[PDB]
């Protein structure tokens, strides 16, 4: 079956350009195999179904909730905990993806829980096993992503000046979290605010930004060229850096990169670390992940207001097809800055910053 | 120079009606687009010779470089209304002065050319319900089998474009909504061009740079072009312009030649206007219509140093040589009107 | 036929990107018509055998064989000479055209010659007509071409200054001309040549300049980013430019131009009037001419010997096809002049001086 | 600092005589080619090892580097060989570092560490026969079904690198022979390609400019990395970079480790190495031969900034991060030898 299935896979690289792209998604309990934790059974519905999941948020979420599942962990009498642990853990994350692709920022949690479990000292017990792993999350949670948040902000929030006019794009929450520092920090300041089809991220970002008192602009994404004249720094924050310095991010990130430096401003990068990546795309399609093509058919300034429109039989009539890539890679030639929480970085320089981290002997 | 200059707002209305009653369909938008206004200028103008009763040329040429003047400060930025004007005003110098010298051949300013000049101003009608014909053929020499190309929003002139290379060669084109204005119009029309048998793809209009790696060419629709040979084009194509640029993919505009103009783009924001916020905000939450800045451009401004080729009634033409165009169209002096 | 095989060129439509270009050709006088003047015969075994056949030249022999061919004409006299004429002109270059396709210095020779034929008054007799038409040849001949070259040759030569060391590639004959007239005048300089595979079109304009006492430079084109330090302009004849100023030449022709301005080296490009088109290109495989894969087989410095190439198989070997363009088209912004008998011309002027003669 | 200046011509030939040996076939060009040069570089310096005799450790460091410093200058150009020394240089005084680490560290001047440098020269010999075997396996992140490749004259390294794809995904490259040096090797790696089911396609060197329109990647395979990320690379590869970036299309560089080199390259015409005529002209013309300047060179210097990706045997790394393979692989006081 999963070879079988690994031939449909193979087949799937035919004249299409996304032919590879996989589409295979699972959003629902049907069939769900016994060993799935209901921790895990509500992320991958959250997963499948929520729309502002920040990459951040889910690797939070998806940690506290894998802490739950080793909490509630039992090995058999014949095997010790450390053998026999990935393998349940494994036939979770197979759940997982089949409901969303893994983010960059899920991924290398796995990546290094799986490590941990390894080097864990067999001459422990159970108990003593899961306690320390979970710090080990917990320590995870502190400094990679929570604490390294709050170093971007105030070392992001220090290029900031006054008078300036911000641009963000699609409502990341870190991008967030730094202009509503710069409002209480008392920097005089303006926002713009671009959104885009089709789930509408953008106005989530102008409902916050709003209600903590900043002056705010809403265009569509079709309004760059209008609305750059305005501004003088723009604010992306990213699902990862790659390593070839570049930018992987949402859709309209390329374009906002692109139209800015066409007009010479600064496209500033707020990421973490932990989502950098070891590996490099050299276009927005090799590497990448779709969303339902039905979601732009509701042509309406809405996605739930069930009001049609003339693609809604797109799936029936052939040479018609609509999609909806989630993400596209920005050259480094369009970054001007990193801001990881090693302080201000050339996007270039990710790489390093990845190795440095492999000094885990 | 205006016409309320020269004649009261009631004798205009009385000599000329359908004047003063297309300056309102113009304000109110309710002739639209540039074909539309294009063809009704052209209508009421007719009516005006057919009507106005004169001696001199002069005294004409002034009548008309003053509803002109007029008509096109009803809404401006719809330029093909002066550009049927401009392309009148020589039509009479020409017609004049070649009837002026096979006077003064046969030998070795008469108000008999009412009916020549409707017998060329109907000339020009005919040409307008003749463009996108005469467009239409020239695909077969830059469209290609599995090709990809690019385009964004409504332009049945682009659309015809294609769809006469579809009923011979098979080929894919992406389409990208024109959000938020020509959404619409841009779904229906890959919708028909589908059935004409292209692999067609549609896209939000964020999915730009994400497919132009692998795209061959764009090919674009404008609402004007300006004296630079600069566009002005329906909203967000700048995004399909500057991803190109940075693709090294070549771009390529299909228009008539009525959108062209001379006016020189100045000042941009006197270009580009607005449109109403509804379109990509709705009224219910008021929360934020209250607290932020909606706006909703209509237009678009790509310069001239990014267009490789423009597609044109009377042929391909690079950019540079748009002004022999103009100044084979028009006359250097109605360019201000 | 043609009804069959329009049918057959067009399913060459398909992945490979090179399916449209036309690869039949007529190398023998099997099976050939009548209609066809010998003449007109010996020219397309010319067309489809020889290979420093300059632009200019063709379109010389071509018009010099349809005077010939006029002259030879016998209109039948239950007609006029105007109708029936084209038709069997036309019933030759079909011929001639399956030998070689039609260079742009062709075409517009014939697409002119055309009008001529629709334009003079049926008074005239025939044996006027013909005598009338092969004046218009003949100045077509020394007003479109040799004069318009004895123009472009001074005006090019003005430009080259004492001390320069300037370059060309595979044999235009009248880039040939130009540093020819640039020696017997005086000027001081020297020459690099460029050549590529497969038929060295350039070890004989190598041949030319050194009869002429020319100091050159011989590498093959792989040698571009050595030499191009020693460079200081760029000479190129073209085959045509296209009417968005791209130059329409050989193979190398853009990379000889590309590899220039990143050189800070100016680009200068030498082609007659006549040979300008309305056409316009967005790449170098819309309209291009196919040349035999075979002459890849040949390995070393030498075209047609005793090189088995470990190739000699493609046309049996599955998946694996040779191929050769022979022409392609450089942008604008790499060509910075056009000399042409209007004078010092920017290229992408070019479409204002076809505008200039259709007011005929 | 070379060896002539501590051991005599004639007792090197005693001493260590392979070494001798190798200058003769390394000046000849009996041995060429980077990695025939790496591996025989590496096992001259095995039986150096095995046959010098010493007491303190900065006699090997100041003797090993001596004899490098005349094994550059047999031929400078053929990087590999000082790269495989100023690795072993640092091989020992890690191995040093280490023992005379631990050594204190067993606590509360044994030279008999030859046997672990041959095991440490070893090892690393057995890393150039694992250099494509772990680079082969790159491709399917890059490679995929329909694209369009180019590459330029015989390189295994590419070679295996597409052919490895070309087991799961069908797709086609295109193959600029070298001319005038790698034609030979070059038509045959075509002539394998297509055995392996690649849609391989074999154009003339002055074709490239052509046919990169509709090129998705370029692969290039060098003959050596300089310190500042230049590359040598036989010739007429800056064509193939100089076109790609004409049209925006990713340069990607399939190189080993082993080539990577600190040498900062200074001046050019130092650099590349001019090979006989007769590969590009016939001796017979003998009025031409005489009356002018025929070169063949066969090395080619393409700049930094203009290679997207570099496929090693340790992963894929931009060039701005090269250095830190040079740091983490040599030490900066075996820049110069």
């Amino acid at each position: 079956d999963a070879n079988l299935q690994e031939k449909k896979i193979f087949e799937e690289k035919q004249v299409s350009i996304f032919s590879h792209l996989d589409w295979r998604r699972r959003r629902t309990t049907e069939n769900i195999p016994k060993d799935i934790h209901p921790a895990v059974i509500r992320l991958g519905l959250k997963l499948a179904n929520y729309k502002i999941f920040g990459s951040n948020q889910r690797c939070i979420d998806l940690l506290k909730t894998f802490k739950i599942v080793i909490q509630d962990y039992q090995t058999p009498y014949g095997t010790t905990l450390s053998r026999h642990l990935t393998t349940h853990i494994n036939s979770q994350i197979a759940y997982l993806v089949s409901t969303r692709p893994l983010s960059i920022s899920m991924g290398n949690a796995i990546r290094f829980l799986k490590l941990e479990i390894s080097v864990l000292d067999i001459d422990l017990t159970d108990d003593e096993g899961k306690e320390l792993l979970l710090e080990k999350i917990d320590s995870y949670i502190r400094d990679r992503i929570i604490i390294a948040g709050q170093v971007i902000v105030q070392a992001a929030t220090e290029k900031i000046q006054d008078g300036d006019v911000i641009l963000t794009y699609l409502h990341s929450s870190t991008v967030n979290d730094v202009l509503i520092h710069a409002k209480n920090v008392g920097k005089k300041f303006r926002v713009v605010v671009v959104d885009s089809r089709p789930e509408f991220e953008g106005r989530v970002c102008l409902k916050l930004l709003t209600e903590h008192g900043i002056e705010c602009t809403y265009v569509m994404i079709s309004a760059l060229s209008y609305i750059m004249q305005e501004v003088t720094k723009i604010f992306l924050g990213g699902h990862a850096m790659l390593s070839n310095g570049a930018l992987y991010s949402r859709a309209g990130t390329s374009l906002i990169s692109l139209l800015g430096h066409e007009s010479n401003v600064p496209v500033i990068a707020c990421c973490e670390s932990y989502k950098f990546t070891e590996r490099i795309q050299l276009d927005s399609l090799v590497y990448n992940e779709l969303a339902p093509g039905d979601q732009l058919v509701n042509m309406g300034v809405d996605d739930f207001e069930e009001k049609p429109g003339v693609l809604a039989n797109w799936k029936s009539v052939k040479n018609l097809k609509l999609l909806s890539l989630k993400y596209d890679v920005t050259p480094p030639r369009l970054i001007t800055v990193c801001v990881c929480e090693m302080g201000l970085l050339p996007s270039t320089s990710v790489p390093a910053i990845i190795n440095e981290f492999k000094q885990v002997y | 120079g205006p016409i309320s200059e020269f004649m009261s707002t009631i004798n205009v209305e009385h000599t000329y009606p359908a004047v003063s009653s297309l300056i309102a369909d113009l304000k109110s938008r309710k002739v639209q687009g540039p074909f539309a206004v294009a063809v009704e200028t052209a209508l009421v103008m007719r009516q005006v010779i057919s009507q106005t009763r004169w001696s001199t040329v002069d005294q004409l040429i002034d009548t008309v470089r003053a509803v002109g003047s007029t008509l096109v400060k009803a809404q401006p930025t719809e330029f093909s209304c002066g550009n049927i004007i401009r392309r009148i005003l020589r039509l009479i110098r020409e017609e004049y002065q070649e009837l002026l010298k096979t006077a003064d051949e046969n030998e070795k300013g008469g108000m008999d050319m009412r009916a020549v000049i409707i017998s060329g101003i109907q000339d020009v009608i005919d040409e307008l319900d003749k463009i996108n014909t005469d467009i239409e053929v020239q695909s077969m020499d830059h469209l290609h089998s599995n090709e990809i190309i690019l385009t964004q929003g409504c332009s049945k002139t682009v659309e015809a474009f294609l769809r006469f290379a579809a009923k011979k060669r098979k080929f894919s084109v992406i389409v990208a909504e024109g959000f938020p204005n020509n959404q619409k119009g841009s779904h229906a029309m890959a919708k028909r061009l589908a059935q004409a048998g292209i692999d067609t793809t549609v896209i939000s209009d964020a999915t730009i740079f994400a497919i132009m790696s692998r795209v061959n060419k764009v090919i674009l629709g404008t609402h004007a072009i300006l004296g630079n040979g600069g566009l002005v084009t329906y909203s967000g194509a700048q995004l399909v312009a500057q991803a190109a640029r940075h693709h090294a993919t070549p771009v390529v505009v299909c228009s008539g030649i009525y959108k062209l103009s001379p006016v020189y783009p100045y000042d941009l924001e006197s270009i580009i206007q607005l449109s109403s916020p509804d379109k990509i905000m709705s009224f219910n939450e008021g929360d934020l219509i209250s607290r932020a800045e909606i706006l909703n451009p209509y237009y678009d401004y790509i310069p001239p140093d990014l267009v490789d080729l423009f597609i044109t009634n009377l042929g391909g033409y690079p950019p540079s040589y748009l002004y022999r165009i103009m100044n084979d169209t028009y006359d250097a002096s109605d360019t201000i009107l």
